[PDB]
């Protein structure tokens, strides 16, 4: 039976999923609520697309609620969920309404902008300025749901860059589009001028408290973030620290934990790759690096034939209950 | 020629952050440090041929443009940092 | 099965190091097979995100993985375009302090764009917004000597661009007079070198990053390939004093028919405003009228005007409506009652009646310039007779 179902590429799946297994919903009635949360959420940008900037204190509100919500749907209380979901369906197809009662439909400038700001600042750190940010900008408040409330496993800025990019976290784009916005500013209607400079004000009062996130060394930073998640892998692999140890004492500890033939990928792709990152001046070097550290870890979650390890528990009960039952039965 | 404009010229910087944030209280530091350069810039341009006391002035200057980076340093912590990095890099850039 | 599938097709490790190379040795078309790639990724992605409903146990450490592997090609193709570095100069060359007082970096960006000046035809008319640029700079260190160079060669330059043009011509007020571009850039290009020759200035900054506002959105759209790099620590303080002039200057505080004057326009906006609500809640206890409808589309489209926008035709404008008004308040009920408004719009015209009598009042100073705007084919033949003589 093993010679036809055995496998050679990915063998720490459960390795990963044990590590890596953030707080999820445990019930089909607490997912459709969170379903349901996430199709109100989806809808409500429809609207914080259309309003004024002196509505942006209860949109503050409104970002929070989802946070109680998200944060209540993991507790698994669905009492006063579907209540307070029709509440906010009230005040939301409330400010829907008065959407329709606008002459002057405001248009979004400088939120590309603002966009931006947001991809030099979506850390978990520093959510609140996030959280100062969102309504300006085109952000699914969905995903900063996971910032006040870390579900992330990964660097969170790569749930934004990629759309239907990554360069202006690492050049100057932004502060030349002020620019050239800032000059096209007027040959503008006069409804879009109560309105524009209202962001430029916000717009000083954003940049002043992003500034020392804009100076760090966004190359020294995404190598040192790798680094602080690739020691990581390592040490849960092969226990222990790779900034307390040495790379051809943790080589020949593999061995003493772990097979051999995924061995070969920890150190084919996955060493070097540290090897380049502790040497990581350039962004080539970044960029190969980060592409072998990426390669690495798609055989050691993926295998080549089919395995899950959440069915591994639920088979053990079905066993449980079936002794159980010819125990009984007995 | 240079420093005497680039302190009026964060002074307007340090204004225009005043309106939107909590510091106006570093620039009365700046003041007194462009002040006092006057002091020696009476004696360097009273000269007509130079002077061995000129050497002993120049010190004093030195060393207090080396006590004004401290200065800075210490406002720069504390406050919006960039307006005062790029005037340390001028003076560092051209000691 | 699906992700078997998914690797199989486009993430083998075989298929990976092609790009790799590619990127490597500086090989064409590589950056849209990037594509293909971020476009697959996503219809995975979106694919299982919809997918299943029920489990990011393990997909979103999944995406964790491939988000990465794009990254990484990402920042590859972002050092690729520094192996095209045309020109070893950014914008915001000219939008910090740093760059100017450094007498010797300013001029060792010259020689990198001296290739942008004598590319680009004539009637270019965005190169010969930045020669003038480098001139005031000279004025801005003072008259070093260094400079020199820059300062004669640009205004070479310049001239050539000038005699050039010749050699293919061989082959209310105005807009009553009538009854009976270059111009202003060369305009410009002759004050500047007045203005060099004063006496002094006690230069500052904050005049001179403005000017860098113009240019370096001019040479960021027209000219690509160019240099780039990470933000710096002392650019900021031009964007952010730029924005606190634009910003102050819709709020702050002499000319008629071609000047705009916002802060009365903003006025005319919400006092008119006030009315447009007024009526519109008005035209609902009686349905409907023409009066009504005619002032309405008035005041909307004089709303959905520029900003630019000179003042004698608002006025005409504003006592169109006002007079619709006046008709339609004459006829309706004594209920309705906006005396409060006609009479801060009759208050306001009154006062920019002022405004339209000041410029009649001088009325010369205005006529002592459209004899100055001739200097600018002046200049060109002075330095075609003078600087032409020893060079």
């Amino acid at each position: 039976f093993t010679d036809v179902l055995q496998l050679s590429r990915g063998h720490s799946i459960t390795l990963l999923w044990d590590i890596f297994r953030k707080n999820y919903p445990t019930t089909s009635n607490s997912w459709l609520a969170f379903e349901k949360l996430i199709n109100l959420s989806e809808k409500f940008d429809k609207v914080r697309l259309l309003q004024f900037s002196e509505s942006y204190n209860s949109i503050k509100d409104l970002m929070d609620v989802f946070r109680l919500l998200n944060d209540d749907v993991l507790n698994n209380k669905l009492s006063e969920f579907n209540l307070l979901l029709s509440k906010l369906e009230d005040g939301i197809n409330e400010l829907e309404l008065i959407s329709n009662k606008f002459l002057n439909k405001r248009k979004h400038y400088f939120a590309d902008e603002f966009d931006n700001l947001i991809r030099y600042t979506f850390s978990v750190d520093t959510a609140e300025l996030i959280k100062e940010l969102a309504p300006a900008s085109s952000l699914a408040t969905q995903k900063l749901t996971k910032l006040i409330t870390n579900k992330y496993n990964y660097p969170p800025i790569f749930d934004v860059l990629w759309t239907e990019f990554t360069s202006t976290i690492f050049s100057s784009q932004f502060l030349e589009d002020v620019v050239r916005k800032s000059n096209n500013l007027k040959s503008f209607s006069g409804n879009q001028i109560k309105q524009s400079i209202s962001d430029a004000e916000l717009l000083l009062s954003s940049t002043i408290k992003c500034s020392p996130n804009l100076l760090k060394s966004q190359m020294e930073y995404y190598k040192n973030m790798l680094l602080s998640w690739l020691r990581k892998v390592i040490d849960i692999h092969v226990g222990g620290d790779c900034l307390k140890l040495t790379l051809k004492e943790l080589c020949s500890l593999i061995e003493e934990k772990t097979a051999s033939e995924t061995r070969v990928t920890f150190a084919e792709y996955i060493f070097p790759a540290l090897d380049l990152a502790e040497s990581s001046k350039s962004l080539e070097e970044l960029g190969e690096a980060w592409i072998t550290f990426g390669t690495g870890l798609l055989l050691l979650f993926v295998p080549d034939s089919p395995y899950d390890p959440a069915i591994h528990d639920y088979v053990l009960y079905d066993l449980f209950l079936k002794t159980k039952t010819f125990s009984q039965n007995l | 020629k240079w420093l005497p404009s680039l302190l009026d010229y964060a002074a307007q910087t340090l204004s225009v952050i005043s309106k939107y944030s909590a510091t106006s209280e570093q620039q009365k530091i700046l003041l007194d440090a462009k002040s006092t350069l006057s002091s020696f810039f009476v004696h360097f341009n009273s000269s007509r041929i130079f002077d061995s006391s000129f050497i002993e002035s120049y010190s004093r200057f030195e060393l207090f443009i080396n006590e004004l980076l401290k200065k800075l340093e210490n406002a720069k912590e504390t406050g919006n940092a960039f307006v005062f990095d790029i005037i340390i890099e001028w003076i560092k850039a051209n000691k | 099965d699906e992700w078997m599938a998914f690797l199989s097709s486009t993430m083998s490790s075989r298929q990976i190091k092609e790009l790799v190379s590619s990127y490597k040795c500086n090989s064409d078309q590589s950056d849209r097979r990037l594509e293909m790639l971020q476009q697959n990724s996503a219809h995975f992605l979106n694919r299982l995100e919809s997918g299943y409903s029920k489990f990011a146990d393990l997909n979103d450490i999944l995406a964790g993985y491939i988000y990465s592997i794009n990254f990484g090609f990402d920042l590859l193709k972002l050092q690729k375009s520094k192996d095209r570095a045309s020109f070893q100069i950014s914008p915001l060359w000219s939008m910090d302090p740093i760059n100017i007082s450094c007498a010797e970096n300013v001029l060792s960006a010259y020689h990198e764009l001296s290739r942008f000046f004598k590319k680009g035809d004539m009637e270019d008319t965005s190169i010969e917004k930045v020669l003038m640029y480098f001139l005031t700079l000279f004025k801005f260190h003072k008259r070093d000597t260094n400079l020199l160079e820059i300062f004669e060669a640009a205004l070479y330059t310049l001239y050539s661009r000038w005699s050039v043009r010749r050699f293919r011509q061989e082959q209310y007020e105005a807009d009553f007079r009538k009854l009976f571009n270059l111009d202003d850039i060369y305009f410009k290009l002759a004050d500047t070198y007045i203005s060099v020759f004063d006496k002094d200035h006690d230069a500052n900054f904050s005049s001179e990053l403005k000017s860098g506002a113009i240019i370096t959105t001019i040479l960021s759209e027209d000219l690509k390939n160019t240099r780039i790099e990470e933000l710096k620590s002392g650019s900021l303080s031009a964007v952010i004093n730029t924005l606190d002039a634009e910003t102050q200057s819709f709020k702050n505080t002499i000319d008629f028919y071609h000047d705009f004057s916002i802060p009365e326009f903003q006025k005319a906006g919400d006092i008119i405003e006030t009315v447009l609500k007024s009526v519109l809640k008005l035209l609902k206890q009686w349905p409907e009228h023409a009066t009504l409808k005619e002032l309405y589309r008035v005041s909307q489209e004089f709303l959905n005007y520029p900003i630019k926008t000179p003042l004698a035709r608002q006025l005409q404008k504003i006592e169109q409506i006002y007079t619709y008004l006046a008709e339609w308040e004459k006829y309706a009920s004594s209920e309705v009652s906006l005396n409060n408004t006609v009479k801060l719009i009759t208050d306001l015209i009154v006062s920019w009646r002022k405004l339209e009598l000041r410029t009649w009042k001088g009325l010369f100073n205005s006529e002592d310039a459209k004899t100055r705007k001739s200097i600018g084919k002046w200049w060109f033949y002075l330095y075609e007779s003078i600087v032409i003589s020893n060079f």
